[PDB]
């Protein structure tokens, strides 16, 4: 089982990367307009990341 | 994505107890084979059996 999920994680940590595992937190200057853009958005990816 | 876990007294303690009940019957049954062997050797009461016992 450690083996397991150890090899479970994938380190190329691409826009998607970080939206399936969940273990590290995102961030963004709020109202900064990158943040508007993820609420904005209609990509899957960033509408999940941004709810 | 949380489930990477030692295992623990929690989730396998129960087989110590499993040694204590299988260790405390074989020692009722162990003294009661000494039982059988005695009397198929003699009669109810044993003390020259205690002096196997000792030596």
């Amino acid at each position: 089982a450690f083996l397991t999920v150890e090899r479970m994680e994938s380190p190329i940590d691409s826009a998607d990367d970080l939206a399936k595992q969940t273990k590290i937190e995102y961030g963004a200057v709020e109202d900064g307009a990158t943040m508007t853009f993820f609420k904005k958005s209609k990509i899957s990816t960033y509408d999940k990341m941004w709810a | 994505s949380k489930e990477a876990s030692a295992l623990g007294v929690q989730n396998i303690g129960g087989i110590f107890i499993v040694l204590a009940a299988g260790l405390v019957l074989s020692v009722f049954v162990a003294v009661g084979e000494f039982l059988y062997k005695s009397k198929k050797n003699a009669q109810l009461e044993k003390r020259s059996f205690c002096s196997a016992m000792v030596e």
